DNA sequence: TTTTTTTT
């Protein structure tokens, strides 16, 4: 990722279910409450790019970051029974590249694995949409509005591609 | 055959990989048995609801093949399922019809279905022959029905007992030989047959009418519906106007034209849904867990916990504190006890305010109905007289249900209910004092529980009351209906700066409130 | 949060990012967001503010090398991380303005912050200088296109008078047609008056 | 076979005309309304003489012909003062 | 909406194409004329269908005022029952 | 015979695989795109086909029944050749045709048409519910039990009555299991309006369609179709049959803000005056009135409706009372603008629902006059807006009320409002003299309102708080001395809502609630008549 | 910035295009620039000038495509139909992609361009039915495009391997092949420790 | 459609 890479900026505005495991006071503000104090075990949901240092830093680190629901088992179960039917863009905009920064953050390799399936499996349909270019479709329609931010920015590239592949091709 | 042995050790396998199953069949055969036992005077029904997940993990392809060819592997699988709880069931001591019984053991499955999941209007002819799932509301629910499934016969003067098996499209996932549906009336021999009736074996069969969501329903289109065949436990699970989920095998069924006898051609297969298990949708019951409990048993401790929770009410309005203490108490609603000899005993509680307009009375109606866990909602002019209590109906001649009667053990509210017509005032009367209905109208005498609690609204007789004048000059009801009634809260407003900044300030705060996910100008959706 | 407004910031960025990106045509940059980055950098002054407090207490040391230690560490990662969201959106900006400069300027102020039309200014300076000099027999300015064409018939699709050439003058006149090398008249095409 | 066609010389008349009537209804209620029913009996007018043109003359007479069910409003309260008023638009030629 | 099998039919209304509509006795029938007078055409869901009946016809009306003679005092609109917007168009 | 099928299957493939215009077999990309995205069906054009070669045209138009099914086998044949490698299935593919020829009128259609391919258009009055069409049956003998199967088309066949390896009359029965099915719907068309002859009710003729055709359309909707002429023994006249087409193609006669839309958007809030010029917008035909402009733009742009976490929720639809014509052509232009709006002046398969104001939902509801509207009494408004609502209304509309002829409702509805320039008048005349003998428009002010009320949320500053506070208490307090309660106050802040929104300020200001407060005072003075 | 985006990390068609004109070609010229030993000359920089000074009419000859196609422009050049352009030849190649589905066929590298660029502005020389090679092309590229397809089905991170596939299919497919194996590398790297 | 208690 670029520190200047306005999608990585995006994920990393993200937030995370956590929790502290200090009372440290003078902090209530993250609980938009300046005046409290922040207490031990209090479970709050924090900006990713703020959360990973937290988490890093404490030994006992200041803060917990809990299972998010994007990672829940639902959502596991439902990639397993049918990668190209998840609406992936409702579960969240940009979950790919916030998957990959769970697994650097916590190395899950089944995660991992789950992940690059669904990527394998979701990036055959793309291909397949992008390559049948129209001499709007409601199937590609679809595919697409389940699709999230890198895989539609990779199928606008493919499709790109494509479209200029045709165009040399059967037009002088 | 040789496919369908194999699908049925496979499955076995698939059964000895997650115990958890075959732990809830025992606890299903013991539970049945123990109630069996020492029965002073429910059993389980033979089913289980195995995790799709579960089943695409040990064998995808077993999996794969349940969903798209539950007709070729879900036969297998419950007769593997039924193998396996028989032989590890003690069956001991079976009655005769518990022999003739064969009561087997029916599977289901639990979420994760992905494309197999759909909608009534989202179904499709593809899906046919193929395990999927559908949400909607229940309507036109047919009533139960009994349904011959074995024949047991008795063969008199040869000391024997002949069944026959019955084949329906409906009963079996595959395709069979229907059946001729004759009772077996001799012998193959020649001896003369008895019908043992009890011995045979029967089914209750149900046809319900799921349609399209109307929350889903596109503008300018009669939502779609599809049928549902529930059968043994699977009848009388849900009824008319129920938001519910449903897993079966989407069927087609008749000639569709292709008949010879039919002459046009131009119609098409029946299509049905032998649902396997179903899901109701509330979205009610709220749940309740060892540590909620003993969370409220510590709250209970607490010793002004009853203002605290008052207060918790309304928390958007205010002003009205002891008229949320009135309401929680309502809520809570009391003991109502019923003598042997028969007489009944009110243990509920009305509640009812005349107060200016604008007050949020209704506003606070409106909150109880939402936090009620059963409510009635209604206003004095949009209520009926029978349409509150009850209506005889034409349907033979039926009595419909007013809101009285619907939510019986729940509450109701009424709105302005002093503009509520007088006639159906005194039609109120009996339902709430007697806390029953009685209609003899159209030579149909009836009665009806009607103990729901109800919580009135209403503006007094001059709009603003006058306290000057007296509460009988500003209540239209009369003081019978109104000491029939139980708790009378007359609000006023008043011009007190101090509570007008106060209030002011309230639905200020209130108006500023920031979903916590949601930020400035991004639209939703002590 | 703090973080929100950079958030809001980063999302206008991407809004115009994609604004770009998808208009084939070179399109003006929309106004620079004035108002956002003068309030995320009040909330960086307040940020700064909050840190020296918070030294201060440190020399009043209370419960310093705890709380002060969280408090200065997450100080600094909010500021860190607005910092990330301004950078991002001025690079943004600046990498849009490069390309305008590339494709014309070579060959909307309002929009454009001071600052950001000085460093446009400069750098089209820099591309004059870098076509100028070493290198020069090429046009850097030039098409990126190949020149498969060696001729091309050319209609003026916006009449302007006659034209100079190195050893030629073309007379645009609506509607009327030329048949030159394409190398000639590429920079009048460019410019519009030319058509095919 | 008769389509008259309005004389929009003289439905510059036309336009001033209502707008005194709407005057005198401000006075004491015309529509555009009226004013389509205006043009639409002119046109009938030039259809009755077999006038694809329609005149002056057409105009005139719807003009009396509204003006006249105007005045059907009103009896006892202003139908001589709008008598007065339209003396000379109705009547007057 | 008749069975000829399941067909409608017209209204006079509609029957009227250019021809005037001579009427008088002046419910369904007011509302019918409603949108008759708003549009020259009559809309129509029955059977849940939903469509319009262009009649682009004249209308002749007549009737009594008030249910009785007919009263110089009050305006010509108070000497009948008719909406004003009957009136106008 | 056989053999002259197979060889019209392999004139039509060698057609798809060859038909080629400049340097494009732009049937041969069609229909492997189509595969791509699953689509299996094809699309012709029959000039394209003449083009080819006139002979396999014309052998369709004498037989289209028969020669179209083979048409679409050789299409599955093209499909699985360019889609699957050989020597390393499919269903049958969807056939769509566009003649773009002469139309016959549907009135003119009769024997003369019978089996030919015709090509017409209406508008579709109805639509039917899909249906199962088996395609392909798996069939069991009854008692020899001899397997067999049965491929059927949606063209021009029963069970066999033989046993085929006596048996039975019919020993054969349908194995649902492994037979496969499609869809096919049922429309209804009738004559355009045009079309009708004088005086004549318009004509109406039911249709058929399948696999890709289906839900192509919905009901009034005016299309164009092509299918040929068919007539079937309906079970419901001696030697009668009923006449119906079979749909080969459709075409439609009528047939998510992009880049620039939004960036529009943003340069009219950039706009100062922005508000001045909507208002300036609103019917200009209807001069003066400003204070009604002005309310038309607060209630088209609705307000920022909350949810409580408690759960009771804050209403965001504004309902505005206006007080001869004036107001109904002020309506007519509301819905017209109006993104989505039901205007109505209070005139207002077995399956009832509510009244039509249950129907309306989002947009707005116009009524001209409620003085005149009391059908159902007012106690269903009274309902259906206080509270947004088996029978319950779950509905969210603001109310564009207005009645010219002159309590309860007017506590309910939040604005309140009424209504000479001779020169307009005169300008007005001349105009329709022409018919007969700052600006924006309309689609802009749609596309600019429904964007702002789907992005923003404006909220009220906390120095418009104090404000509103203060003005509220201090007009209680005036009226003390001499009513205004919470129901006003929240009117107030709804507008003040709507005018942030109109600026698209994701937080309100202090200006907006100067100027709510000014337009209520409107209602007020004219609560006051 | 000096590069458009789209052209950031790919070539246009166009590119292509000149790539492949940068190569030589068979020729007959209808002009005898050799000068007999009994006068503007080429000179050129980037290719050979001995053969232009040298042509002779009807006399086979390479030349720099470009130059081919500049001359064929005009009716003084003739651009000789590469062998493997010919009906024979596609047949066979197209007998061994199905022979062998998992592997592609020898076709030259720039085949698809090539034959392109050919039929645009060399239909003349082409001694078989224009059409049918056109066709046979067609045919070709749906092959190739279908095994493409089943290649793609197993995308890894490891490594691919496209042996004969053919520069323009390439250039079609790079942006989508290293995205996806970038972000595939991407997950499997963060799994690593 | 017409006649018809009965309820709404
Ligand atoms: N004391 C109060 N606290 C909070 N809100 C109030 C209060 N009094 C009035 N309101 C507001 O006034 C609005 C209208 O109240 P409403 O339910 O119409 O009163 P009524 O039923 O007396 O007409 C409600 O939305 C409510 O929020
Ligand atoms: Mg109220
Ligand atoms: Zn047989």
């Amino acid at each position: 990722m670029g520190y200047y890479d306005i999608d990585d900026v995006l994920a990393d505005g993200t937030e995370f279910p956590c929790k502290f495991q200090y009372d440290i006071p003078g902090l209530g503000y993250l609980e938009n409450n300046p005046g409290r104090p922040i207490t031990k075990n209090t479970k709050l949901s924090l900006p990713l790019w703020l959360a990973r240092i937290l988490a890093i830093v404490g030994p006992v680190p200041f803060v917990e970051l809990l299972p998010p629901d994007m990672f829940s088992t639902k959502v596991m179960n439902a990639i397993k029974t049918d990668p190209v039917a998840l609406d992936l863009h409702s579960i969240n905009s940009h979950f790919f590249s916030l998957a990959i920064k769970w697994i650097m953050l916590f190395s899950e390799k089944e995660l991992a694995n789950v992940v690059s399936e669904l990527l394998l499996q979701r990036a055959q349909e793309l291909n397949h949409h992008a390559s049948s270019l129209s001499i709007t479709n409601i199937a590609t329609s679809t595919f697409l509005l389940k699709l999230e931010e890198m895989e539609k920015e990779i199928y606008k590239k493919s499709h790109e591609s494509y479209k200029d592949t045709k165009r040399w091709m059967f037009k002088k | 055959d040789a496919v369908f042995g194999d699908r049925v050790r496979r499955f076995q396998e698939f059964l000895d990989t997650f115990t958890s199953y075959r732990d809830s069949v025992r606890s299903i055969q013991v539970y049945n048995s123990n109630n069996a036992a020492n029965y002073n005077d429910n059993i389980l029904p033979h089913r289980i609801i195995i995790s799709l997940d579960d089943l695409r993990e040990f064998d995808r392809s077993f999996w794969s093949g349940i969903l798209v060819e539950p007709a070729y592997f879900i036969p297998p699988a419950e007769k593997a399922l039924t193998d396996l709880a028989d032989s590890m069931d003690d069956v001991p001591h079976p009655n005769a019809s518990a022999v003739s019984s064969r009561h087997p053991w029916k599977l289901s499955f639990k979420g994760s279905f992905g494309a197999h999941a759909l909608s009534p209007r989202t179904l499709t002819a593809q899906h046919l022959n193929k395990l999927v799932s559908v949400e909607g509301i229940v309507t036109k629910t047919s009533l139960v029905r009994p349904k011959l499934i074995r024949s047991v016969h008795y063969a008199a003067k040869t000391g024997r007992f002949h069944y026959r098996d019955y084949t329906d499209a409906t009963t079996t996932l595959t395709t069979r030989i229907p059946t001729p549906a004759i009772y077996p009336t001799e012998d193959t021999e020649g001896n003369k047959l008895t019908t043992e009736y009890g011995y045979s074996t029967f089914i209750d069969h149900q046809r319900i009418t799921v349609q399209e969501m109307p929350e889903m329903a596109p503008a300018g289109q009669l939502p779609r519906s599809i049928d549902v065949i529930l059968d043994d436990d699977l009848v009388d699970k849900t009824k008319p106007g129920d938001r519910v989920n449903v897993v079966g095998v989407f069927k087609s069924l008749g000639a569709g034209g292709m008949n010879q006898s039919n002459s046009n051609t131009l119609i098409g297969f029946k299509t049905l849904i032998l649902g396997n298990t179903v899901y109701p949708l509330h979205a009610a019951r709220q749940m309740l867990t060892d540590f909620d409990i003993r969370n409220i048993n510590k709250l209970s401790k607490k010793k002004d916990i009853f203002d605290i929770l008052s207060q918790s009410l309304a928390p958007s309005i205010y002003g009205h504190d002891h008229i949320k203490k009135a309401i929680l108490l309502m809520l809570m609603g009391g003991v109502e006890k019923n003598l042997e000899n028969g007489s009944h005993l009110r243990g509920d509680i009305n509640i009812l305010m005349v107060g200016d307009p604008s007050t949020a009375k209704s506003q606070l109606l409106r909150f109880v109905l939402n936090t009620a866990s059963l409510a009635i909602a209604t206003t004095g002019r949009g209520s009926s007289g029978v349409g509150l209590t009850a209506a005889v109906t034409t349907d033979e001649r039926r009595l419909e249900a007013g809101a009285m009667v619907l939510a019986d053990r729940g509450v109701v509210c009424i709105d302005e209910f002093d503009k509520m017509t007088d006639v159906d005032r005194v039609a109120i009367h009996e339902v709430m004092e007697q806390q029953t209905v009685t209609i003899a109208k159209a030579g149909i005498h009836t009665t009806l529980n009607a103990r729901c609690s109800v919580i009135a609204a209403a503006n007094p007789v001059f709009g603003q009351y006058d306290v000057n004048r007296d509460p009988h000059q500003n209540i239209a009801l009369p003081d019978s209906l109104l000491s029939r009634f139980d708790l009378l809260f007359v609000v006023t407003d008043d011009i007190n700066e101090i509570r007008d900044r106060s209030i002011s300030e309230h639905v200020l705060r209130t108006h500023r409130y920031l979903p916590p996910g949601y930020l400035e100008g991004e639209p939703v959706r002590p | 949060m703090y973080g929100d407004l950079g958030n809001k910031l980063v999302l206008e960025a991407k809004r115009t990012k994609q604004l770009y990106a998808r208009s084939n045509q070179d399109v003006n940059l929309p106004m620079y967001h004035e108002d956002i980055i003068r309030n995320i950098l009040k909330e960086v002054s307040n940020l700064r503010k909050n840190t020296e407090y918070l030294k201060e207490q440190q020399q009043l040391g209370m419960l310093d090398d705890k709380v002060a230690k969280c408090q200065y560490f997450v100080t600094l990662l909010c500021m860190e991380r607005n910092k990330r969201c301004l950078l991002a959106y001025q690079r943004l900006r600046t990498d849009i303005l490069d390309s305008m400069a590339w494709n014309n300027n070579g060959l909307d102020t309002n929009n454009l912050s001071h600052q950001e039309q000085e460093y446009l200014k400069e750098y089209c300076d820099l591309i004059t200088d870098l076509k100028s000099g070493d290198l020069v027999d090429i046009d850097l300015s030039g098409s990126l296109v190949p020149p498969s064409d060696v001729f091309i018939d050319v209609r003026v699709l916006k009449d302007a008078g006659e034209i100079q050439t190195e050893y030629g003058v073309f007379n645009l006149i609506k509607d009327s047609q030329f048949f030159v090398r394409q190398s000639d008249v590429e920079r009048l095409i460019q410019q519009g008056y030319l058509q095919k | 076979k008769i389509y008259p066609k309005l004389h929009q010389m003289d439905m510059d008349k036309v336009s001033r005309v209502y707008a005194d009537l709407r005057r005198e209804s401000i006075s004491t209620p015309i529509t555009v309304r009226h004013l389509e029913s205006i043009l639409r009996i002119a046109e009938s007018f030039a259809k009755m003489r077999l006038s694809e043109f329609v005149s002056s003359y057409d105009l005139d007479r719807a003009i009396k012909v509204v003006v006249d069910s105007f005045v059907d409003a009103q009896k006892v309260s202003v139908r001589r003062q709008l008598r007065r008023s339209f003396a000379i638009y109705t009547l007057g030629h | 909406v008749r069975k000829d099998e399941w067909t409608l039919e017209g209204g006079a209304l509609v029957l009227a194409d250019k021809g005037v509509c001579l009427i008088d006795e002046f419910d369904q029938d007011r509302t019918s004329i409603h949108e008759a007078m708003e549009q020259q055409s009559i809309s129509i869901s029955k059977a849940g269908i939903v469509t319009t009946l262009q009649a682009r016809c004249s209308i002749i009306a007549a009737a009594n005022p008030n249910g009785g003679r007919y009263n110089s005092t009050l305006p010509l609109a108070q000497n009948v029952s008719l909406t004003e917007p009957i009136l106008s168009r | 015979n056989d053999d002259d099928n197979t060889e019209i299957i392999k004139s039509f493939k060698n057609f798809i695989l060859e038909f080629r215009l400049d340097s494009q077999f732009i049937y041969r990309d069609q229909l492997r795109n189509n595969i791509l995205v699953k689509n299996y069906s094809l699309t012709v054009n029959m000039e394209h086909l003449i083009g080819y070669n006139e002979d396999i045209y014309k052998k369709l138009s004498d037989e289209p029944s028969d020669i179209i099914p083979l048409f679409e086998t050789a299409i599955t044949q093209v499909a699985k050749r360019i889609s699957i490698l050989s020597r390393a299935s499919l269903p049958t593919f969807q056939l769509i045709l566009n003649s773009n020829a002469n139309q016959i009128p549907l009135r003119d259609l009769d024997s003369e048409h019978v089996s030919k391919i015709v090509r017409l258009s209406g508008i579709i009055i109805s639509t039917s519910v899909l249906s199962s069409r088996a395609t392909y049956l798996s069939i069991m003998c009854r008692n020899c039990r001899h397997t067999t199967s049965i491929t059927i088309n949606n063209f021009n066949v029963s069970l066999p009555r033989s046993c085929l390896s006596n048996c039975g009359p019919d020993p054969y029965i349908i194995i649902h299991e492994s037979s496969k099915f499609i869809d096919q719907q049922f429309l209804k068309l009738q004559e355009i309006p045009e079309l009708v002859p004088v005086g004549e009710m318009p004509r109406n003729l039911t249709m058929t369609c399948d696999r890709y055709l289906t839900n192509k359309v919905i009901p009034g909707t005016r299309v164009t179709i092509v299918g040929i002429y068919s007539i079937y023994n309906s079970k419901n006249g001696v030697a009668i049959r009923t006449p119906y087409i079979k749909i080969l193609g459709i075409q439609s006669d009528v047939e998510m803000f992009t880049e620039e839309e939004e960036e529009e958007f943003l340069q009219l809030s950039r706009n100062p005056k922005l508000y001045e010029i909507l208002t300036n917008s609103i019917a200009p035909s209807i001069f003066g009135n400003e204070d009604i402009k002005k309310a038309i733009v607060c209630l088209l742009m609705g307000g920022s409706k909350k949810i409580l976490p408690d759960g009771m929720r804050l209403r965001g639809d504004i309902n505005v009372l206006l007080l001869g014509t004036a107001k109904s052509q002020l309506l007519k232009f509301v819905e017209k603008v109006s993104p989505i709006a039901v205007y109505t002046s209070g005139k207002g398969e077995f399956y009832l629902e509510g009244g039509a104001m249950v129907l309306a939902d989002g947009g707005v509801v116009c009524i001209d006059e409620f003085d005149k509207m009391r059908d159902e009494d007012r106690v269903a408004i009274h309902e259906a807006m206080e509270q947004q609502t088996t029978t319950v209304l779950n509905s969210r509309t603001s109310v564009l009320a207005a009645a010219n002829p002159i309590t309860t409702i007017l506590s309910r509805f939040d604005m309140i409002f009424i209504v000479h320039n001779e020169e307009r008048d005169i300008s007005i005349a001349n105009h329709v003299i022409n018919i007969h003998t700052s600006e924006i428009s309309i689609e802009k002010m749609k596309r600019y309102i429904t964007y702002c009320r789907l992005k923003c949320a404006p909220r009220l500053s906390p120095q418009a708080a104090e404000k509103l506070s203060s003005n509220f208490v201090t007009i209680r307090k005036q009226l003390l001395i001499n009513p205004i309660t919470i129901r006003q106050l929240e009117a107030i802040i709804r507008i003040t809502e709507s005018l942030a929104k109109l600026e698209l300020s994701p937080i309100a200001q202090e200006r907006h609630v100067d100027e709510a407060i000014r337009l209520f005072q409107a209602s007020t003075m004219d609560a006051a008549s | 910035m000096s590069l458009p985006a789209h052209l950031q990390q790919t070539f246009s068609p166009e590119e292509i295009q000149f790539i492949v004109e940068n190569e030589p070609i068979k020729i007959f010229p209808r002009i005898t620039t050799r000068q007999k030993i009994r006068h503007t000359r080429w000179q050129l920089i980037t290719t050979d000038d001995k053969a232009l000074n040298n042509m002779v009419a009807m006399r086979s000859t390479e030349v720099v495509l470009w130059i081919a196609l500049l001359l064929k422009q005009q009716s003084k050049c003739s651009i000789v139909a590469p062998q493997w352009l010919t009906t024979k030849e596609l047949d066979r190649k197209i007998q061994y992609e199905k022979t062998h589905p998992d592997r592609f066929s020898e076709l030259p590298w720039n085949w698809l361009v090539l034959a392109r660029i050919l039929f645009n502005k060399a239909k003349d020389d082409f001694h078989d039915p224009i059409h049918e090679l056109r066709g046979k092309i067609q045919d070709l590229r749906e092959i190739r495009q279908i095994k493409v397809l089943k290649g793609l089905k197993y995308l890894n991170e490891s490594h691919l391997q496209l042996d004969n596939l053919s520069l323009l299919e390439i250039n079609e497919l790079r942006p989508f092949i290293t995205e996806i194996m970038d972000k595939l590398r991407e997950i499997h790297t963060a799994s690593l420790t």
